[PDB]
């Protein structure tokens, strides 16, 4: 027989359950999306309020800075603090020295003290913050060895001309030998040298000391090997060339398995603000106290007008002090709530029977 | 010429004229692969781009032209792929000398390669057979592929060469054969097949007749094998041939699909033009940090004024947005025309066979149909006939009551007061038959009223006659010319040896003779030069030479006979009898006889349209007695009409129109023709969903008009136009008032239709899609459809009141007018049409309009070729509108404007970045993201709305069949329609970019562990995601019918992007992108800027929705209102009121 199947398939006849939208099921799920976006709103906001940071700008010391300390001007510093919200005792820098044998364009370890009146709390996060620095551009983003991160000996042939992802500009000097980390990201690190303690000064010379170990995910080091080169046929990078100022040796070949500074700067950031974490103390608490950190300056900033800063903080559980994600439920509560008056003073002064009131009879 | 070659080795390097391929043979095939390759070669898979902006029409033009109609037109390819790769083993590749079957390929058949047929195989050209594997050469063919003809006719060979079989005689032949060429014709081919003997070496003759026809198209069904060449190999032939003219009917929704994708290309271009000026603006500015830290040069114009190379990777990339277009509606159209087959309710049971689609892409157009041509008879009628009324020498005898109810609206009180006596009338006398061959069972056709009231009115009172009673040799003349001209044969069937039935082609020759054989007069027999006739059991053979054909353009068939020598010494003159339609019987009469225009020729043309308004169709017998003399002054007329090349054009009309010219009337007869079953309850189904029906008859007005209420198209509403007179238009300059046929049709379409409606001539306001208000009927006499459609600024007044009024029964139709009628509608208007109709007589209405339905299992299944869907009777048309059409209508109505939306989302925050990257060409998503975004992520929900969206039920749909009106006034595909989902999709580009962006606009942490993640590829998982729920809830809500298998692939379409970036991003081959599932699905602050953004993406939408169906709602709305309210719960599921068995409710 050539009868089809009636199988309540092909005859179109699943199970169904046709909803329509009538003022008595979607003025009930209004006034429901409104009472938990502005209770979760609440909820974030209330969270998002106890969230206290340290923002200290610092690009401006070698050349705005005296021997002596002297206040932040305003333009440079700022800090959040929930517990006092009228706090105006300025945080003070001091710049050492001109050191007399470097590179005269950033030198010298750039002081600044500042004071903290509250308690951060098990995690202290120590950030930097870079602003105006463009790390998202089309060929800068490209530029780096797979090959490499994951520690291969890659040929020339093989870091220089691969698809995609290849170190175009920089991949040997003169001599043959390849860039070790070859590309334009990491030629082109942030290299401060951050203290590994805030130096307690005033209370009691009992120091806070920031480790830079777990700085990154600990999943980093399946992607991330040491390499295997042979120290004769790798040279540095050419902005490295005050790091390594005779070549690699048989010892310090950088093992970016575990130099995790690195890994953080090998993701380029993905807008024109970056906030890399590179200090970090899981054990203690941070008290009260006027504390003194010492970045020795080495990476220029003014030739582009960017920024170099220092953010130091207690997390949350959504992140950092962002005052965005708490507003935007109550915004999505009061709209939630606002257009279901406007279609509750419109049903009631207007309004329908439910039945039979087509054009077809009409 | 056309050539066969043997013994011949046909190399395909032969440089001279010994082989095939350099006359313009054939060949079987009947690029894009290198395109679409280098589309994702450009797109940085492997590869390069193309340099510069040296494709952006480049790639365009060639997308919305030559990779739209490769996609829309793969109807055909599955087609092709009927024709190869249904392969099996064959006897392709075979030497001269190899005595073994061998697989090889199918379109590598040459001209004159021998394959030997086997079960169940297309015969791949166009063999010629010698011998069978039966007795006798018996083979019935069953030909799906060739005509819709599924059922026998006789495939013949000659007797003496169906010995030789075996295969040890191959190299024989050394020759080419004689043939016609291709020259587009489909039944006929007379050829001359000769060949050679084996043991010898002489040569014979092999005939091909019609019986032994072959073609491409054949398949040779219920035979083991056979050894004959074939001739025709490719894509010359006369099966092909006819067809291909065709364009292959784009639908309406497919060929304003062309707006759209261009329209979004030059958003695209106007996009990809601003970044690439603002980029070169950022390159002149020498204060950043491109620098030091980058190796650039200081100099702006980075390739052509900045970066450009990457947003020619954009366009090129966008471009594989429709090409993913017109594969999904490909999938949507064939899928819902795979539904249309699918359906038991459009099932005819009584001779098995569903609803097959012979176009599978046009389903969309069957919901924007405001126009239906029907034909009369096979398609509104059954088709079977029963003999009821005839007038002989002017006085009637006969009567019915069969459908006088349709006539006898009021005067009804005759329920059973009729019928009883008549039945007593018909048993009490028509026992007393005294000829051979009468059955009484099937001879209740006339009743006897009176033809010699069973004494035979005896000659004592006159031999030499002419003194009364001289209609009893009338009636005698007029059933023995009543059986004896026809053209039905005599078969026996196995039952009964003695009683025999009888077939014909035209069901009114199978109901005349068949009373013929009820009075006297049995027709028994065919002979190959006579024809036998027991005049009342008394044998006489008739021998007949001239038989007149009947097409419909022609409307009579005429016969020749010679009348024996009954005189002594003289050899008689002869007799035409000719029968035909009385609007051209009455048109060629005598006006020299004695019987000439009076009283006993005026009642009988009385009778006749008493006869149609009781409802019966008509048709007069007509003959003359030719002189012996002038008999053969015409018969070498057609020595050079028939035969010679012309015996099938209008050479042999014109040369049997001569003698035609002057009858004399002989009588008339009237035929039952009772309708299909539920036609009265299809046509008030389908005028209720405000479908403008004509009917496009070929026979009388009063018989049209009594068919059309019974009906139930004609309500109270008529108004007539009829010619009345017998002159026509041969005038060339002037003379308007002077001359008349056309001048009262200009004074009656003008002058006497200011009155129901005030129109003139030509103005651009003529386009209104409403059903007309005012009830009002045109019936057209057809000659006056000759003059209203003959000179234009006529056919602008025939057209405009018939946009204006219900229906028109055009009447007394050609079929060249019957297609002429359906193109004057379909392209002076902006409308769409069906053509509904059997008959080879109706092909051509079917082919000019927009959807042809072809009527099956009556006598024409060659209307079932030409059309696009294939329905069993008339009442699966209401079916197929008003369920499979306005459903089918409303699911591509929607996802053609949910696909362009959802390309938005996603592919246009690679713009709202490049704001932030200063245009320089970072990609803000992870490669595969891309990818499997339009292909795997939400792909699925826009195809399961085009597949399993149904606004009401199926019952609902024939309960109300007046949600149809919403396709006929074109309001769910509008181009209005389509800008506000584009609209709606930049509204939710920015809310799932900078959604993402202001959690990261402090960019500071977003995780709980302060370990970081602000990479491109990281952004572009909260931005993907919070894409594809919010375009994945979006189809959900915008789609009725929320059954379990829709609502299951939205909910695994919703956790595909979370369980390929589980995967992908924890493999180790992703680079960069490596944790990206533990990392962000873990972060606190990815599962709360995703509750908040997939409710502001439908936050919008689902208010306007929300304002929209309550205070303004649709009929589609109110109905879904009634339908809970339990206002269509007595109705049961599986549901028709076209059905005469199932109960009312
Ligand atoms: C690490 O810190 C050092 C400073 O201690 C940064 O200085 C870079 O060192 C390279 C060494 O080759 C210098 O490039 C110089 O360019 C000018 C003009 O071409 C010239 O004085 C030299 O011939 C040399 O080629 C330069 O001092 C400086 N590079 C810059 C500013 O682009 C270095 O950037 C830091 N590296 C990392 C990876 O953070
Ligand atoms: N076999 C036959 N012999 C003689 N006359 C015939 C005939 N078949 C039909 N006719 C007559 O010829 C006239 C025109 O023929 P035509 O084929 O156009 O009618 P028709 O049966 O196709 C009506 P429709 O258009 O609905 O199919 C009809 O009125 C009919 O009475
Ligand atoms: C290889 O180079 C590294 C650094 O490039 C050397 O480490 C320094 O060596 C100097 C002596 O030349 C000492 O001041 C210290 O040992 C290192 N300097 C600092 C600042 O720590 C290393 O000794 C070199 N090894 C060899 C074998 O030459
Ligand atoms: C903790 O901090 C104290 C800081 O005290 C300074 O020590 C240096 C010498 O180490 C001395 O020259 C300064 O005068 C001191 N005072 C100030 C105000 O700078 C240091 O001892 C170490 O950094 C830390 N001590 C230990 C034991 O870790
Ligand atoms: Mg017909």
């Amino acid at each position: 027989n050539r009868r089809p199947k009636e199988d309540a398939f092909t005859q179109q006849r699943l199970a169904a359950i046709n909803p329509v939208l009538t003022p008595r099921t979607v003025l009930p799920l209004y006034l429901l999306i409104a009472v938990v976006f502005v209770i979760v709103g609440g909820c974030i906001l209330a969270q998002n309020s106890k969230v206290d940071e340290v923002t200290i700008y610092y690009q401006d010391c070698m050349t705005n800075a005296t021997s002596s300390w002297s206040d932040i001007p305003s333009e440079h510093w700022q800090f959040v603090f929930h517990k006092y919200k009228t706090y105006n005792t300025a945080p003070q820098w001091r710049f050492v020295d001109d050191e007399s044998d470097d590179f005269t364009k950033q030198r010298g370890t750039c002081q600044i003290r500042f004071t903290t009146p509250s308690d951060m709390k098990n995690n202290v996060y120590l950030n930097y913050v870079l602003e105006k620095f463009a790390a998202n551009h089309r060929r800068y983003v490209l530029s780096f060895s797979e090959d490499q991160i994951r520690g291969e000996d890659a040929s020339y042939e093989t870091v220089h001309d691969a698809t995609g992802i290849n170190c175009k500009p920089l991949s040997k000097n003169a001599d043959g030998k390849i860039y070790y980390p070859c590309g334009l990201i990491a030629n082109s690190m942030f290299n401060d040298t951050f203290p590994l303690q805030l130096t307690n000064v005033g209370d009691t010379s009992n120091n806070y000391s920031l480790t830079n170990k777990g700085i990154n995910w600990e999943s980093d080091k399946k992607r991330y090997k040491k390499t295997k080169y042979n120290y004769t046929q790798i040279a540095p990078p050419p902005y490295w060339e005050k790091m390594y100022p005779d070549g690699y040796n048989e010892t310090n070949i950088p093992d970016i398995q575990d130099w995790e500074e690195f890994q953080n700067w090998m993701r380029p950031g993905a807008f024109d603000k970056i906030t890399k974490l590179i200090r970090i103390n899981k054990n203690d608490t941070l008290p009260a106290g006027e504390y003194q950190l010492d970045i020795g300056l080495h990476w220029p900033v003014l030739e582009f007008n960017g920024k170099k800063g220092i953010y130091l903080t207690h997390g949350s559980h959504l992140g950092g002090r962002n005052p965005f994600l708490g507003i935007v439920y109550l915004i999505g509560g009061c709209i939630c709530a606002a257009m279901a008056l406007i279609l509750l003073t419109f049903w009631l002064f207007g309004g329908r029977k439910i039945a039979d009131a087509s054009s077809l009879s009409w | 010429l056309r050539t066969v070659y043997y013994n011949m080795p046909l190399p395909k390097d032969m440089i001279d004229e010994e082989g095939n391929p350099i006359m313009q043979y054939p060949r079987n095939k009947i690029n894009v692969y290198f395109l679409v390759l280098i589309i994702l070669g450009a797109f940085q898979i492997f590869g390069v781009t193309n340099p510069g902006l040296s494709a952006v029409p480049l790639v365009v033009i060639v997308i919305i032209t030559a990779i739209k109609d490769a996609i829309e037109d793969s109807r055909r390819t599955v087609l092709d792929l009927e024709v190869n790769n249904t392969k099996t083993h064959i006897l392709e590749g075979v030497e001269n000398e190899d005595c073994k079957f061998a697989k090889n390929y199918w379109k590598g058949v040459k001209v004159g390669d021998i394959v030997r047929i086997h079960n169940n195989d297309e015969i791949p050209a166009d063999i010629i057979l010698l011998s069978t594997s039966d007795t006798d050469g018996a083979c019935y063919v069953e030909t799906k592929n060739l005509d819709g003809e599924t059922n026998l006719k006789v495939r013949q060979s000659l007797k003496c060469t169906n010995t030789i079989r075996t295969s040890k005689d191959i190299a024989r032949t050394k020759f080419w054969i004689e043939s016609e060429g291709p020259h587009s014709n489909l039944y006929t081919y007379q050829g001359n097949m000769k060949w050679r003997n084996l043991a010898d070496g002489e040569i014979r003759n092999e005939p091909i007749t019609i019986n032994n026809v072959l073609l491409r198209g054949c398949t040779l069904r219920n035979t083991k094998w056979a050894m004959g060449v074939v001739m025709f190999t490719g894509g010359d032939t006369k099966i092909m041939l006819n067809s291909g003219i065709t364009p292959t009917k784009k639908s309406r929704i497919s060929r304003e699909l062309n707006f759209s994708v261009v329209i979004n290309f030059v958003l695209l271009f106007i996009l990809c033009f601003v970044s690439g000026i603002a980029n070169g603006v950022y390159y002149d500015k020498k204060g950043r940090s491109r620098f030091s830290y980058e190796f650039g040069t200081i100099a702006g114009s980075a390739a052509t004024n900045g970066f450009v190379s990457f947003w020619v990777a954009v366009i090129l990339y966008q471009s594989l947005v429709p090409i993913s277009l017109y594969i999904s509606v490909e999938i949507i159209k064939t899928a819902q025309a795979a539904f249309i087959y699918g359906d038991v309710l459009l099932y005819n049971a009584k001779l098995d066979y569903p609803c097959t689609p012979k176009s599978w892409n046009i389903s969309d157009d069957l919901g924007q149909v405001e126009y239906i041509f029907s034909d009369k008879t096979g398609t509104l009628t059954q088709n079977v006939m029963e003999f009821k009324k005839c007038t002989i020498n002017g006085v009637s005898y006969g009567r019915a009551y069969t459908e006088a109810l349709a006539g006898l609206r009021k005067r009804q009180g005759i329920d059973v007061e009729t019928e009883g006596r008549r039945e007593k009338a018909e048993i009490a006398k028509d026992r007393d038959t005294m000829i051979d061959e009468l059955r009484a069972l099937s001879g209740n056709s006339q009743f006897y009223p009176e033809e010699v009231t069973f004494v035979s009115k005896e000659f004592v009172r006159d031999l030499k006659g002419a003194s009364g009673e001289v209609q009893q040799r009338c009636c005698e003349h007029f059933m023995l010319a009543l059986a004896l001209c026809h053209s039905v044969l005599v078969e026996a069937n196995p039952d009964n040896p003695k009683k025999l039935d009888l077939k014909a082609q035209s069901p009114d020759e199978a109901a005349l003779v068949a009373t013929a054989r009820d009075v006297g007069f049995s027709f028994v027999g065919k002979t190959k030069k006579g024809l036998i006739i027991e005049m009342q059991g008394i044998q006489k053979e008739f021998e007949i030479l001239n038989i007149l054909e009947f097409n419909s353009s022609r409307k009579r068939m005429s016969c020749i006979v010679k009348i024996p020598g009954l005189n002594p010494g003289d050899e008689p003159r002869a007799l035409l009898i000719c029968k035909g339609a009385d609007s051209i019987i009455y048109s060629r009469l005598s006006r020299q006889s004695g019987s000439n225009s009076e009283a006993i020729l005026e009642k009988t043309a009385l009778h006749l349209e008493q006869y149609a308004t009781e409802g019966l169709r008509t048709l007069c017998i007509a003959q003359r007695e030719l002189s012996w003399s002038e008999y053969e002054k015409w018969n070498e007329k057609y020595d050079i009409a028939a035969a010679s090349l012309a015996n099938r054009e209008d050479e042999l009309e014109v040369v049997a129109d001569s003698i035609e010219r002057e009858l004399i009337l002989l009588g008339g007869t009237a035929i039952e023709d009772r309708l299909q079953d539920g036609v009265p309850d299809c046509i008030e189904l389908l005028a209720e969903a405000g479908i403008k029906l004509w009917v496009l008859t070929g026979d009388k007005v009063e018989t049209a008009i009594n068919i059309g209420f019974s009906c139930n198209l004609l309500n109270n509403e008529m108004e007539l136009l009829v010619i009345k007179t017998t002159g026509d238009d041969v005038k060339e300059f002037g003379s308007e008032p002077s001359e008349i046929v056309d001048a009262l049709l200009s004074k009656y379409l003008k002058e006497y239709f200011n009155l129901t409606g005030s129109e003139e001539e030509i103005f651009e306001a003529k386009k209104d899609h409403e059903f007309p208000k005012g009830n009002y009927a045109i019936v057209i006499d057809g000659d006056a459809l000759k003059l209203a459609l003959y000179g234009e600024d006529i056919r602008r007044k025939f057209l405009l009141l018939c946009k204006n009024c219900r229906a028109v029964l055009c009447c007394r139709v050609s079929p060249s007018q019957k297609a002429a009628v359906v193109k004057l509608v379909k392209d002076s208007l902006d409308v769409m049409t069906l053509a509904i109709g059997d008959g080879s007589n109706d092909v051509a209405m079917i082919q000019s309009a927009d959807v042809g339905i072809g009527i099956a299992g009556e006598e024409g299944r060659q209307a079932v070729m030409c059309s696009d869907y294939a329905i069993g009777q008339f009442r699966y048309l209401a079916r197929l509108v008003l369920v499979h059409g306005r459903w089918s209508y409303k699911r591509l109505a929607e996802m053609i404007p949910e696909f362009f939306y959802k390309n938005m989302i996603f592919a246009l925050a690679l713009f709202w970045y490049g704001i932030y990257n200063d245009f320089d060409g970072s990609y803000l998503y992870e490669y595969t993201y891309m990818m499997f975004y339009n292909l795997a992520f939400t792909s699925l929900p826009v195809i399961f709305l085009g597949i399993l969206d149904q606004d009401v039920n199926d019952t609902i749909s024939l309960v109300v069949p007046q949600l149809y009106r919403v396709g006929i006034l074109r309001k769910e595909w509008n181009q209005r329609k389509f800008l506000w989902y584009m609209l709606d999709g930049l509204y939710q580009s920015i809310i799932c970019f900078f959604f993402p962006y202001l959690v990261y606009h402090k960019n500071m942490i977003v995780t709980s562990n302060g370990l970081g993640l602000d990479h491109r590829y990281f952004v572009g998982v909260y931005v993907t995601t919070i894409a594809v729920i919010s375009c994945n809830t979006y189809v959900l809500l915008h789609q009725y019918r929320w059954d379990w298998f829709s609502g299951l692939f939205i909910a695994l379409s919703c956790l595909v992007v979370f369980a390929w970036t589980g995967i992908w991003s924890s493999a180790i081959a992703s680079r960069e992108f490596f944790k990206a599932a533990a990392r962000i699905y873990g972060a606190p602050s990815f599962w709360a800027v995703f509750f908040v953004a997939v409710l502001f993406c439908l936050l919008p939408r689902f208010t306007y929705d929300s304002f929209q169906k309550f205070f303004y709602p649709t009929d589609v709305e109110i109905v879904r209102e009634m339908w809970q309210h339990g206002h269509f719960d007595h109705y049961p599921p599986g549901y028709d009121p076209t059905d005469p068995n199932r109960p009312k409710v």
